[PDB]
DNA sequence: TCGGATGTATATATCTGACACGTGCCTGGAGACTAGGGAGTAATCCCCTTGGCGGTTAAAACGCGGGGGACAGCGCGTACGTGCGTTTAAGCGGTGCTAGAGCTGTCTACGACCAATTGAGCGGCCTCGGCACCGGGATTCTCGAT
DNA sequence: ATCGAGAATCCCGGTGCCGAGGCCGCTCAATTGGTCGTAGACAGCTCTAGCACCGCTTAAACGCACGTACGCGCTGTCCCCCGCGTTTTAACCGCCAAGGGGATTACTCCCTAGTCTCCAGGCACGTGTCAGATATATACATCCGAT
């Protein structure tokens, strides 16, 4: 069991992310919030996939149903199947 | 005006009020009767057949069912009494 | 055009025929499906494909290389105008983002 | 007399450095694990290929620096270089995932 | 035992790419990324004909179906060119 | 439930079950529907009608009027958020807005 | 003439069963009509996709679960699929 | 029977009345020409997408349920005009 | 001393009472006129029929409400009441309704 | 802080047309029986995914100096809300015409369906070069000094 | 304006290596042919709503004048991310292990498609009537210049 994971989004990283967008100077308030946006976004990803997986009988989920969720979630993805 | 054990009994189950829960007709049910109640049967109130499904899903968004003052006061006169059907 | 051949041959096309035929009907899309439908549809999915092999070639020959990349055709789409209309919403694996600096955020003296 | 580079300079250097490249930004393992923590979360003892965690990863970083272009452009609305709390929230909302 | 079958688009883009650039190879990533791109389009194209043909009460997947469908979902110039190409296949086809 | 009446009284339900069969078997979703599927949905069906109907019915109630209007299910789909969150980009003829203003537009306590 | 195939009647039930009082308009009852017939439409569309991506041909009853559970958000969609188990017992018995 | 500039038939006071129903106060001398031009693209592209339809059925006279139908493939989907 | 209002408490009066009414807000005739001219400007010779004029007000309406809502918001996030140009286009661009 | 001024909520008559209810039938829904194939279930196998070291080291944490930028306040001179008189064109009503939407019936060329068939295309291997990368040199913004 | 030092960057060359592409094997899906039931094209017919016009009322738009809120620019202040230098740690690359379940095949059965007959639930139709729109009269909340 392992827990508080939520911190292995970094602070540098978070820098470069924001900076990719064209981002100079950022609030030290940024990370946190970046922290609980990407937190939902993964809860909604992996509800979605996992249902579609425990729908198939299958314990191990699979990059097939990660697009298809995306899909779902009208964020279809190009370079995995489909 | 503190109500005996005779009225603390479920009127469902005649079981005692454990983490009681009031609806907006002022029906009270356990939790555990209010689960039996509510998802194994047609969500409607066990005494006036008051369909409270809104009012559910708006308390269990939060978690906030429960109403804390009545629990404290039972628990307030009967701490012991409770305390039987935690054991199962 | 009657000939005895593959019908991508008989329509001069290349994608196959038969096979978009067979996901037209097993796909579940209609109990009967039309004999020049296919065809069309062959040809559609040519002339889209078409178009965008060849902006990313020229974006790859831009960039001195001689082989295609996601970079390129993530590049290919979003330069072009409608193409990115088409597909401006979705997200292409390993492939980046335009070089795109606001105007206001450029240095100044 | 030791070099130093005015503030943003080399933050501009590396805007142009991170755009003209490809390579993923978050670090794998701790994202990974941080999918893991949610999968254990919703549904427990499941397990990941390699291909699905990349894909996750692709589709996150994609919508991050979505979110971090719009939240650029509200930052320049209110006259500001810094982004702050209220651009993400404003953003949030403004695509529609919040309301 | 003997693996299962695996359909990919994979040639077809091949000969057009070569088509269009004789000399310009690809690599799989990109080939993949086609492939799933040929995918959506058919998914969207055969989608919007299905439903189309349910509207009107018909029951065949017609040319004008698939002509109509593609009016729908490109932008102007792209469908223009699509149906203008399209047409010149099916009457080839059919001649 | 081995009573030879209508499909829909046979299951307790209240909305169709041959109309619904029928629109799954005819709306070309597979070639097989299965026997279970069509009372299932009708089931869907009933719940989200019926919170639905119940929420436009307090509504038009608190409002004093003893029959649903457009306005009535606009204020009831928008003042819940689950519903609204399921109905996020639909629209509602004749159905209006949430009353509401920023804090920020509201007037100084002068 | 032709015969016009919705679902008004089951709707004024299903109110009256709900509220034995009030009634309901025309234009609440397109909307109800429009409302059905929308949902009806996502959730065979979700459960048709779903069943080909499993290369299944036929919906049976967790397909249409499956597709409730995706679409409708998650509280809805734990109270519609503890009862519509609970009809599909007690049509099945 | 051609028709001139029509788009100042959507008039001054219709789009104070939207903007007052989109909770504000002040409004600026010139957002009316761009919410103009907004309005015109968005029924450009509704009518483009019900008159496709429309001709794909050999008709000429849209009808609202095409109106609906197009509404709908754009991700604003309409309730209350049928189906 | 003729009675004058001060700027801003009938916007706000009106505002509510636009805001609890549901009736249409743009005149039919004009509307009408114009989805004529977008027609035959498309194809000539078409006819409408009133419920389908009814559905494309309905929707204008809604598009309108909606960019409203989300200019009026985006304007008072720069520390203003008063909505301009620009906020539209950054609304609209952050939407990505034009790219 | 306060007393007119004004728009808003409230109570009552009224009258009307959309809403709620009776009808027939008919057309779609229900029931019984048959057939065949889709799906479940047993087995199994082998691909891969989790767990595990262990040396390295690139990157993350931490500290610190500071100078760009956020932010509060001042001031103005503009732009816009407010109100009133004017004009204008929408909205309602009523009527008249008919083109075209909708419905019916008929005939057939289109297309589903099944058996035979053979080559298009995919699986597995081999290979030769396109680009990754280290190493070096010329170029090129960037900052301080006047 | 200028010029010079200093990191950072573009350009050029050699080495290499794995993967993009080509070739062989071959299995099964597209092809062809013919047949038959029918969805659709087409001709015909009807009659509804769409179109076009008229005239009237007045609701609303429009234009002007005005007074005032505030958008924006300027200034000053401070404070806190940025860049850099130093230290640490977990990511990471490569290798190794075990088993477990994803995927595959083969068998069996029972569950739904199909057919036919029969029959009543719902709907197009017609009719009564009161829920709510509309007007008029009230009291009351809220605003604003002024105390
Ligand atoms: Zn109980
Ligand atoms: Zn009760």
């Amino acid at each position: 069991v392992l827990r508080d994971n939520i911190q292995g989004i970094t602070k540098p990283a978070i820098r470069r992310l924001a900076r990719r967008g064209g981002v100079k100077r950022i609030s030290g308030l940024i990370y946190e919030e970046t922290r609980g946006v990407l937190k939902v976004f993964l809860e909604n990803v992996i509800r979605d996939a996992v249902t579609y997986t425990e729908h198939a009988k299958r314990k191990t989920v699979t990059a097939m149903d990660v697009v298809y969720a995306l899909k779902r979630q009208g964020r279809t993805l190009y370079g995995f199947g489909g | 005006a503190i109500p005996s054990l005779s009225e603390c009994q479920c009127g469902i189950c005649m079981e005692i009020l454990v983490e009681p829960v009031t609806l907006p007709c002022n029906h009270t049910l356990c939790k555990p009767c209010f689960q039996s109640t509510v998802e194994k049967a047609s969500l409607c109130c066990p005494f006036c057949r008051r369909r409270v499904s809104s009012w559910t899903r708006y308390h269990t968004r939060r978690n906030s069912l429960v109403n804390v003052e009545l629990w404290t006061i039972i628990q307030k006169h009967y701490p012991r009494e409770c305390k039987l059907r935690a054991s199962g | 055009s009657a000939s005895a051949k593959t019908r991508s041959s008989r329509a001069g096309l290349q994608f196959p025929v038969g096979r978009v035929h067979r996901l037209l009907r097993k796909g579940n899309y209609s109990e009967r499906v039309g004999a020049g439908a296919p065809v069309y549809l062959a040809a559609v999915l040519e002339y889209l494909t078409a178009e965008i092999l060849e902006l990313a070639g020229n974006a790859a020959r831009d960039n001195k290389k001689t082989r295609i990349i996601p970079r390129h055709l993530q590049l290919a789409i979003r330069n072009d105008e409608e193409l990115n209309k088409l597909l401006g919403r979705v997200t292409i694996a390993q492939g980046g983002v335009l070089p795109n600096i606001q105007a206001v955020l450029l240095p100044k003296k | 007399k030791p070099h130093r580079y005015r503030p943003g300079t080399v933050a501009l250097r590396e805007i142009r450095r991170y755009q003209k490249s490809t390579e993923l930004l978050i670090r794998k393992l701790p994202f990974q694990r941080l999918v893991r923590e949610i999968a254990q979360d919703f549904k427990t003892d499941l397990r990941f290929q390699s291909s699905a965690v990349m894909a996750l990863q692709e589709a996150c970083e994609a919508y991050l620096v979505g979110l971090f272009e719009d939240t650029n452009l509200c930052a320049i609305h209110a006259k500001r270089v810094t982004i702050m709390p209220k651009d993400i929230q404003l953003a949030r909302r403004i695509r529609g995932e919040r309301a | 035992r003997k693996r299962s079958r695996k359909e990919s688009y994979s040639i077809y883009v091949y000969k057009v790419l070569k088509q269009v650039h004789p000399d310009t190879g690809i690599s799989s990533k990109a080939m993949g990324i086609m492939n799933s791109f040929v995918n959506d389009i058919f998914e969207r194209i055969a989608g919007e004909a299905s439903r189309l043909a349910h509207y009107n009460k018909r029951s065949t997947i017609t040319s004008r179906e698939i002509q109509t469908a593609v009016r729908l979902l490109l932008p102007g110039e792209l469908a223009k060119h699509a149906v203008s190409e399209g047409t010149k296949a099916v009457t080839k086809y059919t001649s």
